[PDB]
DNA sequence: CAGGAGAAGGAGC
DNA sequence: GCTCCTTCTCCTTCCTCTCGA
RNA sequence: UCGAGAGGA
């Protein structure tokens, strides 16, 4: 349970080749470039934005007034405008048992694949007494194979690189 | 220390000389036509400290 | 400047706060205690003032933040001071309040009613309430009723200004105007002048002595007189150093959050920081980045002499009273403290003043007089040399040509003559779009040289290709693919700049120095009159300018973006400057040979 | 997420008391010089940049001269907004001004 | 930072206010150049006809709301104007201190009003007998010749009125004309 | 006009340190495009067009196996007047050290000399 | 003279909120009087 | 680095988070997919593998 | 166009937090990483910040010479003249901390 | 070589 | 408690070139 | 980088 709901009020700057269709605009400007990323200031992963209501600079306009008068900077003629919009983040904090994906098992790692999003490696001493790896697939304690899916833990969340790295270990 | 004191003009003194001003006493003959040249050895004038002094007699 | 990446932020107003240690040392990135500034090989010793954590270097690179030079901004370093240092700057203030304490109580000597009602009126004085201001003296009735007579005070000016806060009186962060300042300086002039006087201690009756200094940072200790020491023994001359001083008006801040949260700030305070002696006194010497102390490029920056000098004293006492608190308080006893602590006496004017020197450098120590004292950063801030009246007023700028001026009727009284010396150097960026490719197809394509040209294309990414080296067929074959844009993200929403020549369209700024007036500066439409070399106008511009023709220079400043070539042909053209507004008169029509002209021509013997 | 709501809230408060509606006005309709230069210079700016021309320009690479030439017509989608002094502004569109 | 505001008042950066309308007639010193020449202005009529275009000025006007107060305040002023300043006192406002001058067509300073008035007093036998032209006509063209020479929200004003005083002591030469006591003038004067 | 530059390489040396750096060439490949307005012994024929950047004398180094090379330093294109050599002063224990060449420029009269 | 005013400037704590044309100068944002005494914006459709 | 037109400038929260049930996800993030026909296509190409197992 | 836009004209940043345009150097970033802006007073350090419920590894930077920092990431940019930073580290040599107030907040 | 101006402290009032 | 006769303690057009440290 | 001198307006 982790495709939550978040509202949030950015500051998108508009185009002056969009400032007929800014709708459209600001969803091929700003929004469509965060999808699937990691951001700072909500620390998850957007899957998608619904509820674009730009935010007017008129205080006595309404809803239906749509002559929305967006600010003009004194240099470029870009605009600069709020909006309010409503994102789909993913993000775990500590410990979410999902299922998951493997396309090969392999010897020092297991190289678990986030539902085809991001990877979810697993280090030499997090392997515990028991698992060892045979000559690619495992013999766990049970002896007997298992589903394609695995079910795993979530240790920490690391956005420094290019994608999120995200370890976990089976205890 | 003579060709200091014509190459730049700086007067060193441990006295000093008995005059007012510090710096500026040599001139660089120019040659640019012979009426250049022959004004600067009948250039004679006051002081370079009352250039700067703003009552005008 | 740019177009294609706008600002996004805006800076909205600057506030005037105070670094203190506690914030500096958290702050800093090296701590600077050798005078190895560079080593007999050259390079940068760490620890020195060279050091490679402050920011990069020529061939080296920055140890802070790992860059090379054209893209470090340098980080700045902390000298650990010894001894708590005077700010040279905060002097007289520190002067002010230490003269005027009493030593005892660590209050001050005037009675803590009047504080209180200066304290009051200055609370008054942040929401505008002048109406109030005056209304607190109509307010008096021992030792318990002077209570209530400060409980009854401090109520009316919550119940004053909460009136004031409920209505629209004032908003929520006060109100600041040249009335409210003028009643508050003349307030706290008035207040620091009655604090001068009253030796007498208004809560003890005892006495602390009168202070003063000799140049700047001797305080000599007057003795006191016989009456006082005896009123003192009833009751119940000498240098002085900075920590004692720093320790007195410690004690006395520290019980005197009252009056000094409203004489040392002017506003509604939000954070309700406190007030120590720590802004007056200096612990860390903040020195500078490297890229504001380079070299000249070899005569290295006169801000290092003074810093090492700094960090000689600072090495000095760190051998001494270090070396000296090591060895025995017993064998240092009677005559190696004559000659020892005649040195602490005579070191702590080489701490102080050398940092008073490289801040407040007229307070010196003389000698001998030679050539030039070094200057401080008081002294690169001041004057027409300093920094305001040099490079923020007056600055140096691109794209500004400049030649003799000329004589020439033959172009309209809005038009600039331009030699194509200028017309090949100047650029202007202009956008690519379907309704100019045409002729920035053929700007391209004539090359650098051949006006109408073309000097640089930018892309999208922001890279400035240079048509210089470019051959013919390496400028005809770009001009295939301005047209057509990138697949790229971020760029998507972008065209390439390029740099044309000026030409026929253009528009350029005139300006004739002195400027008496604003009618010495206009706007050009642009003619290029080919193979000259100087610049040249109509007559009518000379009366305005007061140009003669013996040889005068005019500063052609061409602008580069769209809003002053919509500005320079609007409100600053020579059409909408007829009339002076001096006088509503006009001051531009012909001149000479035009009015001999007129004269015989219109004449009634002109058949 | 209580605070800053909280503080946009004030902020869109103490703008808004500032708003004067189109019943209030007293301000000239007269646009002035400095008006007419910085309209002109931003839809230049605008045309500039891949704005759609409300005009059909008839050879004309100049953009200032294409907006000297949408605002014979008062096709240029800008709206001034006039600063009083204590911030309280109005809205003039360009198309109810008297153009001079 | 010192210039003109939109409630025409001359307001420094902050809002300070100097004054409050600029000079007594929120005029502009460039543009008032004719405005005073009558006899000028009614020859070349049509000329300044199809330069105002007062049919187009119509819709985006109130009129007569100034121009009935003005009546009011020229007859209470000829009305009481013997007594001296401090006998004179005041009752009701003049035209430009109540109706902004920009906005209502007849809100008109005092003394060009006077001068109007007085112009088309001895003047009506060229009215009457030149081309026909009606002193109405007249008036209300001069109405809005007075609101379209106004001056702009917007003009730094300070700058210009520093200039305008710094500038023409340049003209000044150091000898003087002075004995006939003396008096100190000039830069030494201007300057103290 | 009669311009002049007097170009040394004694500006590195103190106190007998040895000639680093000698008038002319080296063995090594050098652009071959030096000898238009270069003799082989570093210094410039007399008489010779010299736009902006194009070399007025060349120096072999012995110790980076480099030809450095001296170029032009004004923008108006002279004309190569004299090229003078120095000798020294001293019992000419080092080489040639100083060459003080001069330059002559054009001043054809054009649109804006005061006369 | 600077540090008299930098002086006075400090000892207030004053906030500045870039009124006059020599601060906006000096910190460059824009000038308040002439064209820069209102804003412009943009009215779209949808 | 990046400029101030690819990712915006300033983003704050307004409300705290609240969660979506399974059957209320495929409210448009199902029609996301039927009304557009790297950044938009792996998009819902990598979204064919997230959402359908909830 | 004449004081700001041809001079020394520089699009610098600041941190939003404490407001001075001199600290908020660049990171030092692993290789395959990217290296962002973050700020230096309002950022503390990692051995400091294990005080204390559990830290996500969001705040957590690095420097050049590896003293890991935590925090500092309100940082944005905005255009100045490049004498107004030579006058911030020229007033702090004599103790002055300006501090500029930028919206959007 | 100016050119007076603002602020301050003890010697008389 | 109040005042005057000295101090401190202050501050100010654009451009080009060369010479020398 | 600072002082001295020359010169144009
Ligand atoms: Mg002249
Ligand atoms: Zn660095
Ligand atoms: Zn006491
Ligand atoms: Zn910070």
């Amino acid at each position: 349970n982790c495709i939550v709901r978040v509202p949030i009020a950015l500051y998108v700057s508009l185009a002056p080749m969009y400032l007929e269709n800014p709708l459209q605009g600001v969803m091929k400007q700003h929004l469509n470039p965060l999808v699937m990323k990691y951001n700072n200031k909500v620390g998850g992963v957007v899957l998608g934005y619904e509820g674009l209501k730009i935010l007017d600079a008129d205080p006595l306009s309404k809803e239906d007034t749509s002559e929305k008068l967006i600010k003009i900077t004194p240099d470029t003629p870009f605009g600069f405008t709020w909006c309010h919009v409503n994102l789909y983040v993913w993000q775990p904090q500590v410990g979410d048992v999902l299922e998951g994906y493997i396309f090969i098992q392999s010897a020092s790692h297991i190289g678990l694949l986030i539902h085809d999003a991001f990877n979810a490696s697993i280090k030499k001493n997090n392997i515990p007494v028991d698992w060892t790896f045979v000559h690619g697939h495992w013999v766990d304690s049970n002896g007997e194979p298992i589903d394609g899916k695995l079910r795993f833990t979530v240790r920490n969340v690391h956005t420094t690189g290019r994608v999120v790295s995200v370890d976990g270990t089976l205890i | 220390k003579m060709q200091y004191f014509l190459s730049t003009g700086n007067l060193v003194s441990q006295s000093g000389l008995d005059l007012q001003q510090v710096s500026g006493y040599t001139v660089v003959a120019e040659k640019i036509n012979f009426y250049r040249f022959i004004s600067h050895f009948r250039m004679v004038h006051r002081g370079s400290f009352f250039a700067q002094l703003k009552t005008t007699t | 400047m740019d177009i294609s990446k706008p600002v996004g932020s805006e800076i909205t107003s600057v506030d005037f706060g105070i670094l203190t240690a506690k914030e500096i040392r958290n702050l800093s990135a090296k701590q600077i205690t050798n005078p190895t500034v560079l080593d007999n090989l050259g390079h940068p010793v760490s620890g020195g003032l060279y050091d490679l954590a402050l920011g990069a270097f020529l061939r080296n690179l920055c140890s802070t933040c790992g860059l090379d030079e054209k893209f470090c901004p340098g980080h700045q370093g902390h000298i650990e001071l010894p001894v708590p240092c005077y700010n040279p700057l905060f002097f007289n203030q520190l002067y002010i309040y230490l003269r005027a304490s009493c030593l005892f109580c660590h209050h001050f000597r005037l009675k803590s009613v009047e504080v209180h009602r200066y304290a009051c009126k200055l609370r008054l004085l942040q929401y505008g309430l002048i109406d109030e201001s005056y209304k607190l003296d109509e307010i008096t009735l021992s030792s318990t009723l002077l209570n209530e007579l400060k409980s009854k005070r401090s109520e009316y000016v919550d119940m004053a200004i909460a009136k004031a806060l409920s209505d629209g009186r004032t908003t929520e962060r006060g109100s600041f105007t040249a009335t409210v300042n003028d009643e508050r300086k003349k307030l706290v002039h008035e207040f620091h002048k009655k604090l001068l006087s009253r030796g007498k201690c208004d809560n003890c009756g005892m006495f602390s002595p009168k202070f003063r200094k000799d140049g700047f940072t001797k305080i000599f200790e007057t003795a006191l007189n016989e009456k006082q020491i005896t009123n003192n023994r009833v009751k119940g001359s000498t240098y002085i150093l900075s920590t004692e001083v720093k320790n007195i008006l410690d004690t006395v801040f520290r019980k005197e959050q009252c009056v000094l949260q409203y004489v040392f700030h002017s506003r509604p305070n939000l954070s309700r920081k406190l007030v120590k002696a720590d802004s007056f006194f200096m612990d860390v010497l903040v020195v500078p980045p490297t890229r504001f102390r380079l070299p000249s490029k070899v005569h290295e920056n006169s801000q290092n002499q003074l810093l090492s000098k700094v960090l000689t004293t600072s090495l000095l006492i760190r051998d001494l009273n270090d070396d000296l608190s090591k060895l025995q308080k017993d064998k240092v006893s009677l005559e190696d403290r004559r000659v020892i602590f005649s040195r602490l006496m005579n070191a702590f004017v080489t701490i102080q003043n050398d940092v008073n020197a490289f801040i407040d450098s007229t307070k010196a120590q003389g000698r001998t007089s030679g050539k030039v004292p070094i200057p401080g950063v008081k002294q690169a801030l001041e004057k027409k040399e300093g920094l305001f009246r040099k490079h923020m007023m007056g600055k140096r700028v691109n794209y500004a040509a400049r030649s003799v001026i000329s004589p020439d009727p033959n172009i309209e009284t809005n038009e600039i003559g331009v030699p194509p010396v200028f017309a090949v150097k100047l650029t202007y960026p202009e956008p690519v779009t379907a309704y100019n490719i045409a002729e920035l197809r053929q700007a391209v394509i004539n090359g650098p040289d051949k006006w109408p040209g073309a000097t640089q294309i930018q892309n999208e990414d922001g890279s400035l290709v240079s048509l210089i080296g470019m051959s013919v067929e390496q400028r005809k074959a770009l001009a295939n693919q301005l047209l057509t844009p990138s697949s790229n993200v971020s760029t998507h929403t972008l065209n390439k700049k390029v740099y044309r020549h000026i030409k026929n369209r253009d528009v350029v700024l005139m300006n004739r120095q002195p400027t008496l007036h604003k009618a010495s500066m206009m706007g050009h439409k642009v003619r290029v009159l080919p193979n000259e070399k100087t610049l040249r106008l109509h007559y009518a511009n000379t009366g305005a300018y007061n140009a003669d023709f013996d040889g005068d220079e005019m500063n052609m400043h061409f602008p580069q973006n769209e809003n002053a070539r919509a500005e320079a042909l609007n409100l600053a053209n020579t059409d909408s400057q007829y009339l002076t507004p001096t006088s509503g008169s006009p001051v531009r029509g012909l001149i000479q040979d035009h009015i001999s002209a007129g004269v015989w021509l219109t004449s009634k013997d002109s058949f | 997420p209580e605070d800053f709501q909280q503080h946009e809230q004030i902020r869109r408060k103490t703008l808004k008391e500032k708003a004067i509606p189109k019943d209030q006005r007293a301000t000239t309709p007269y646009m002035t010089k400095y008006e007419r230069a910085r309209i002109l210079g931003t839809r230049a700016l605008q045309i500039s940049m891949n704005a759609p021309v409300f005009v059909d320009l008839e050879g004309e690479t100049d953009p200032l001269r294409i907006a000297m030439k949408e605002l014979a017509e008062k096709k240029i989608p800008l709206v001034i907004r006039r600063y009083l002094p204590d911030g309280s502004f109005e809205d003039w569109s360009v198309e109810e001004l008297i153009v001079d | 930072g010192v210039h003109v505001s939109y409630d025409n008042s001359i307001r420094d950066a902050d809002g300070t206010l100097v004054q409050f309308m600029y000079g007594g007639d929120a005029i502009d010193i460039t543009k008032e150049s004719h405005m005073t020449q009558f006899e000028f202005c009614l020859d070349n009529y049509y000329a300044l006809l199809k330069k105002y275009n007062p049919s187009a000025l119509i819709e985006h006007l109130d009129v007569e709301s100034a121009l009935k107060y003005s009546k009011k305040t020229l007859k209470y002023r000829k009305k009481h104007s013997k007594e001296p300043h401090y006998k004179q006192s005041v009752k009701y406002d003049p035209v430009l201190a109540k109706y902004n001058p920009a906005k209502y067509l007849g809100s008109v300073s005092e003394n060009f009003q006077d001068k109007l008035e007085s112009f088309l007093d001895k003047n009506s036998k060229l009215f009457k007998s030149s081309d026909g032209v009606n002193e109405k006509k007249f008036r209300a063209l001069m109405q809005l010749k007075y609101m379209r020479s106004l001056i702009n929200p917007g003009e730094a004003v300070g700058i210009i009125a520093s200039q305008s005083v710094g500038e023409p002591s340049t003209q000044m030469t150091l000898n003087t004309f002075h004995f006939a006591a003396n008096v100190t003038l000039g830069i030494p004067r201007l300057r103290e | 006009m009669y311009k002049t530059e007097k170009v040394d390489l004694a500006l590195n040396r103190n106190r007998g340190d040895p000639i680093t750096q000698h008038f002319g060439f080296g063995n090594d490949e050098w652009p071959k495009e030096w000898l238009e307005k270069l003799d082989e012994d570093g210094l410039p024929y007399i008489g010779t067009y010299v736009e902006e950047g194009d070399p007025i004398c060349a120096y072999f180094d012995d110790t980076l196996n480099k030809t450095k090379i001296k170029t032009y330093h004004s923008s108006e294109p002279a004309y190569i007047e004299e090229v003078n050599l120095i000798g020294d002063e001293s019992n000419k224990f080092q080489e040639l050290q100083t060459v003080s060449i001069k330059y002559r420029i054009r001043r054809t009269p054009q649109i804006g000399d005061k006369f | 003279t600077t540090c008299q005013f930098l002086t006075k400037a400090v000892l207030d704590n004053e906030r500045e909120q870039l009124d006059s044309p020599s601060a906006r100068i000096v910190v460059g944002k824009l000038n308040n009087v002439g064209t820069g005494s209102f804003d412009v914006l943009a009215k779209v459709p949808n | 680095t990046a400029t101030t037109l690819n990712t915006p400038v300033v983003i704050h929260a307004t409300q705290l988070p609240q969660h979506v049930s399974t059957d209320e996800v495929l409210q448009f993030l199902e029609s996301f997919i039927d009304e557009k026909e790297t950044n938009l296509s792996s998009s819902i190409s990598q979204l064919k593998r997230i959402q359908r197992d909830f | 166009d004449r004081l700001l836009n041809s001079s020394d004209y520089t699009q610098a940043s600041v941190c939003r937090e404490c407001g001075s345009i001199l600290t908020t150097q660049q990171s030092v970033p692993r290789i395959g990483s990217i290296s962002t802006v973050c700020c230096r007073r309002c950022s503390m350090r990692f051995e400091d910040a294990k005080k204390l419920i559990f830290i996500d590894d969001s705040q957590i930077w690095e420097d050049g010479q590896g003293n890991k920092f935590v925090g500092g990431n309100e940082t944005t940019t905005v255009a100045i003249p490049f004498v107004l930073k030579y006058l911030d580290s020229e007033l702090s040599a004599m103790g002055i901390r300006l501090r500029y107030n930028v919206e959007p907040k």
